[PDB]
C-alpha cells in the first residue's frame, strides 16, 4: 500500500555528465529505501542500502540521498557501465518498487534508412500477407510508422519491435509489420510505410505496388 | 560469494500448479530469510513471499495469498515456492533473494538475487514457426548497402534460435526481439545488412531453429526484381 | 505476531 514512483522514466545523458534519479514514496518510509541497478538479461543489483549507504564494490561516484518521502539517487560523473535501468524499493512495510528509470546513452541525432519488404509468394499462397518495414540505426528511439494501403492509413493491423540501444554507436532498429489476409491485400495496390523521426526534415515514405515486386 | 541459483520454471497451461526452487550456497542459507520476488512488463518488479531462517513465519503478498505457498528444507540449502492455480498474470521472471544481514535495524531488505527463472503461463499449444524470405531489392537498399532477412512468424513457445549461413554470417545482423500477437503466438525477424554488389554472388540462408516443436527451417533468402 | 520486515534471520 506504499506506492513508490520515480522520475523520469528516461533520462538520456552522456558519459562524464552528472545525473540524478529521484524517488517518492507514497507515504513515510524514513531511510527504508533501496537502490538497485539492473542491466538486461540480468538481475537487479543492489547498490545503496538503507537511503545512502553504498555497498561493497560500489564506486564513489554513486550516492543517494532522502528521508520520509523524497529520495534522490545521483551519479556524479556517469560512466559507460553505468547505462542502465535503476529502481528504487521500500523495505518498511512489506516490498514495493518503483517503476524504473532507464539511463540510456545519448549520441547525436541519427535519422534511419527505412527499408519495406513486400510478402513472399510463400506466405501469399497460405492465405496471409505481411509487409514489413524497417527503420535500421536510428537516435532517439521515438519513431512515428504509419502503414497506408492505397494512402488509407492503417490502424490496429501492424505489430513494432525495438532492439536494445547498441552498446557500440548508441542506435536502435526498428521492425513494423503490417499483416493482412490474402483477400484483403490482393485488394489493394500501394503499400507504403511513413517515417516520422527528429533526423528526418519531413516525412519519409517507402511503397511499392502489389503484383510489381 | 552468495550463489543463488532458480530452477524449475517453465511453459504451463492457466489452472496448473508449479513448484520452482532456489538452491543457495556461498553462506549460511540456515541462519538468513530468504525471499521470492517476480518481474514482468506489465506489473513491473512485485514481491512475492518471505519465509523465517527456520522455516515458521510466512507472509505473501495480496496478489498471491491463498494459490502460492512458500517453504524451505535447510539440509538441502534449498528455497522452494508452490505455486496452485496459475493464471497468466503469473507470467514473470521468478528471483529469489536473500534477506539483508542482522544488524540493530528494525526493517530488513534484501541483498543478493539469484539468476532468474522464467514462468509463462498460456493456454496456448506449441506450435512451430513459419520461416518466409525478406527479399532485398531497390526498397531495401540505400548507398551500396542492403537489407535482407527473415520473419519467423506464429510461433509458440519462447525461445527460437536464429543464425545465418549455418553461423558463418555473423556481423551486420539484428534479430529483433519477439512480440506476442494478441493470438498467443509470437514472431519475429531477423534482418542482415550486405553489400548490394554481393546480392549476385553471395548465397545468404537464415537458419531457424524451434527446440519445443523439434522444428529447425533452412531458407534461402533470395533478391527480388523491383 | 511479527512483523513481517522485522529481522528474518537468526538472532
Amino acid at each position: 500500500d506504499i506506492q513508490m514512483t520515480q522520475s523520469p522514466s528516461t533520462l538520456s545523458a552522456s558519459v562524464g555528465d552528472r545525473v540524478t534519479i529521484t524517488c517518492r514514496a507514497s507515504q513515510s518510509i524514513a531511510s527504508w529505501l533501496a537502490w538497485y541497478q539492473q542491466k538486461p538479461g540480468k538481475a537487479p543489483k543492489l547498490l545503496i542500502y538503507k537511503a545512502s549507504s553504498l555497498e561493497s564494490g560500489v564506486p564513489s561516484r554513486f550516492s543517494g540521498s532522502g528521508s520520509g518521502t523524497e529520495f534522490t539517487l545521483t551519479i556524479s560523473s556517469l560512466h559507460p557501465d553505468d547505462f542502465a535501468t535503476y529502481f528504487c524499493q521500500q523495505f518498511t512495510s512489506y516490498w514495493t518498487f518503483g517503476q524504473g528509470t532507464k539511463v540510456e546513452i545519448k549520441r547525436t541525432v541519427a535519422a534511419p534508412s527505412v527499408f519495406i519488404f513486400p510478402p513472399s509468394d510463400e506466405q501469399l499462397k497460405s492465405g496471409t500477407a505481411s509487409v514489413v518495414c524497417l527503420l535500421n540505426n536510428f537516435y532517439p528511439r521515438e519513431a512515428k510508422v504509419q502503414w497506408k494501403v492505397d494512402n488509407a492509413l492503417q490502424s490496429g493491423n501492424s505489430q513494432e519491435s525495438v532492439t536494445e540501444q547498441d552498446s557500440k554507436d548508441s542506435t536502435y532498429s526498428l521492425s513494423s509489420t503490417l499483416t493482412l489476409s490474402k483477400a484483403d491485400y490482393e485488394k489493394h495496390k500501394v503499400y507504403a510505410c511513413e517515417v516520422t523521426h527528429q533526423g528526418l526534415s519531413s516525412p519519409v515514405t517507402k511503397s511499392f505496388n502489389r503484383g510489381e515486386c | 560469494q552468495v550463489l543463488l541459483v532458480e530452477s524449475g520454471g517453465g511453459v504451463v497451461q492457466p489452472g496448473t500448479s508449479l513448484r520452482l526452487s532456489c538452491v543457495a550456497s556461498g553462506f549460511s542459507f540456515s541462519t538468513y530469510g530468504m525471499h521470492w520476488v517476480r518481474q514482468s512488463p506489465g506489473k513491473g518488479l512485485e514481491w512475492v513471499a518471505i519465509i523465517w531462517y527456520d522455516g515458521g513465519n510466512k507472509f505473501y503478498a495480496d496478489s498471491v495469498q491463498g494459490r502460492f505457498t512458500v517453504s524451505r528444507d535447510n539440509s538441502k540449502n534449498t528455497l522452494y515456492l508452490q505455486m496452485n492455480s496459475l493464471r497468466a498474470e503469473d507470467t514473470a521472471v521468478y528471483y529469489c533473494a536473500k534477506a539483508y544481514r542482522t544488524s540493530l535495524d528494525k526493517k530488513y531488505g534484501m541483498d543478493v538475487w539469484g539468476q532468474g527463472t522464467t514462468v509463462t503461463v498460456s493456454s496456448a499449444s506449441t506450435k512451430g514457426p513459419s520461416v518466409f524470405p525478406l527479399a532485398p531489392s531497390s526498397k531495401s537498399t540505400s548507398g551500396g548497402t542492403a537489407a535482407l532477412g527473415c520473419l519467423v512468424k506464429d510461433y509458440f513457445p519462447e525461445p527460437v534460435t536464429v543464425s545465418w549461413n549455418s553461423g558463418a554470417l555473423t556481423s551486420g545482423v539484428h534479430t529483433f526481439p519477439a512480440v506476442l500477437q494478441s493470438s498467443g503466438l509470437y514472431s519475429l525477424s531477423s534482418v542482415v545488412t550486405v553489400p548490394s554488389s554481393s546480392l549476385g554472388t553471395q548465397t545468404y540462408i537464415c537458419n531457424v531453429n524451434h527446440k519445443p516443436s523439434n522444428t529447425k527451417v533452412d531458407k534461402k533468402v533470395e533478391p527480388k526484381s523491383c | 505476531n511479527v512483523d513481517p520486515n522485522a529481522n528474518p534471520n537468526v538472532d
